[PDB]
């Protein structure tokens, strides 16, 4: 495994930018396949979120990062919230792909926001990516 | 003008449905 923030960026690359990873990973590759399915099925809800939100800017990407932190503002985390955060970041990446500079700022900051939003200690104390995959196979 | 919390609540609601699937017997 590459490191949490790095792995999340890869998830945004594979799921948001639809950039097929060249090598298969036992844990991350199925997770990426699950998040893509979540984007497809819940596209309408993600569109509703960002409907009247002006996020195509560095200021907007900052607020998108704040949006991730708002998920766990009550101090609670589960793999459901973790998936919503990771899928939301991927969806954001997809909408910024045709704007190189904004896309790259998103890739630069949002992986760290998603990781913090989940909670680094909670992530590690619940099995990390193995725990997430197990949750995915059971729910999706 | 701020819209981060509303998105946070909508992500929470989306997570609720996933957790409902996890808890389904
Ligand atoms: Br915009
Ligand atoms: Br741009
Ligand atoms: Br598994």
């Amino acid at each position: 495994l590459p490191g949490e923030v790095l792995a999340i960026e890869g998830i945004f690359m594979a799921c948001g930018l639809n950039e097929p990873e060249y090598l298969y990973h036992p844990l991350l590759s199925p997770i990426k396949l699950y998040i893509t399915g979540l984007m497809r099925d819940k596209e309408s809800l993600f569109e509703a979120m960002l409907a009247n939100v002006r996020f195509h800017s560095t200021t907007g990407i900052n607020q998108l990062g704040l949006s991730m932190l708002q998920v766990s503002g009550d101090g609670n985390m589960n793999w459901g919230r973790a998936l919503a955060i990771l899928t939301f970041g991927s969806f954001v990446a997809q909408k910024l792909s045709n704007e190189p500079h904004l896309r790259d700022f998103a890739l630069a900051v949002l992986p760290a926001y998603a990781y913090e939003a989940i909670g680094p200690q909670w992530f590690r104390a619940r099995g990390g990516w193995r725990g997430l995959k197990a949750y995915c196979t059971q729910v999706l | 003008e701020q819209w981060a919390r509303e998105i946070g609540a909508q992500l929470r609601r989306m997570a609720d449905d996933l957790n409902a699937q996890y808890e389904r017997r």
